[PDB]
Parts: structure tokens; sequence; C-alpha cells
């Protein structure tokens, strides 16, 4: 929040133009999927790559 | 080869009979054609056959078992 002040030389001024209270927001959301997918033949894959590590 | 096979398939059109010498020559040339075309396969390992500790399957080869047919 932020506020501003007034400048007057008098003190019994209980009735005047006061401030206001406004509340803000900051919204966070989700994004799209980060997807990598492969299609293959498991025999040619496992010729030399077991467990696909 | 092609000509002799065509001859054997076409003699019946003119209603004739091939001779034994013609049959033998056609057989010899057809055998030559088979000799040219012949290829024999090799039986790969089953796929659950262990590779053995002597092939260094820990470091040199990533397979503990043979891949099998592709």
């Amino acid at each position: 929040h932020q506020f501003s002040s007034l400048r007057t030389p008098t003190g019994d001024i209980s009735g005047q133009n006061k401030n206001n209270l406004i509340s803000g927001k900051a919204t966070g959301r989700v994004g799209n999927y980060i997807t990598v997918a492969v299609e293959y033949q498991q025999l040619e894959e496992a010729i030399k790559l077991n467990q696909l590590e | 080869a092609v000509g002799y096979q065509l001859l054997l398939r076409m003699l019946s059109d003119y209603s004739l009979e091939p001779t034994p010498q013609v049959l033998s020559n056609a057989q010899r040339s057809y055998d030559a054609l088979m000799t040219d075309t012949l290829v024999v396969p090799s039986m790969r390992r089953r796929g659950d056959f262990p590779v053995g500790q002597g092939n260094k399957y820990d470091v040199f080869t990533s397979d503990r078992y043979y891949p099998g047919d592709l």
C-alpha cells in the first residue's frame, strides 16, 4: 500500500478529504507441457542400449 | 535359362514333345540360375541367451543377453 499526506495550518479539521484503500493482486499461472517423445523398434534400440539409460 | 523355360512352356502350343537332351540342357541352365540366386540365412541367438562374463558386459558391451533377430 501507498499513502499521501495533506498540508494545512489548522488542527480542528477532523472533517476533510481523507485517503482511500485499494488492494492489488499479482497472479501466477501454469504453462504448457514440455514433452519429448520417441517411437522406435526395441530390438534395434537394445542391440547396444539395455534399460534405455 | 529364360529361353529354355519359355520353350518348355510354349511347345504345347504347337503340340510337340521336348527331347531328353533339351530337358537336360534346360535343367543344367536352371541349376546355374539357382546357383547364381542362392543365398542361405544364419540363425541368430534366441534373445534370452547369456552373453558370458568373458565378453565384458559391465564395460565393453551393454548387453547381458543377445539382442536376437532384428
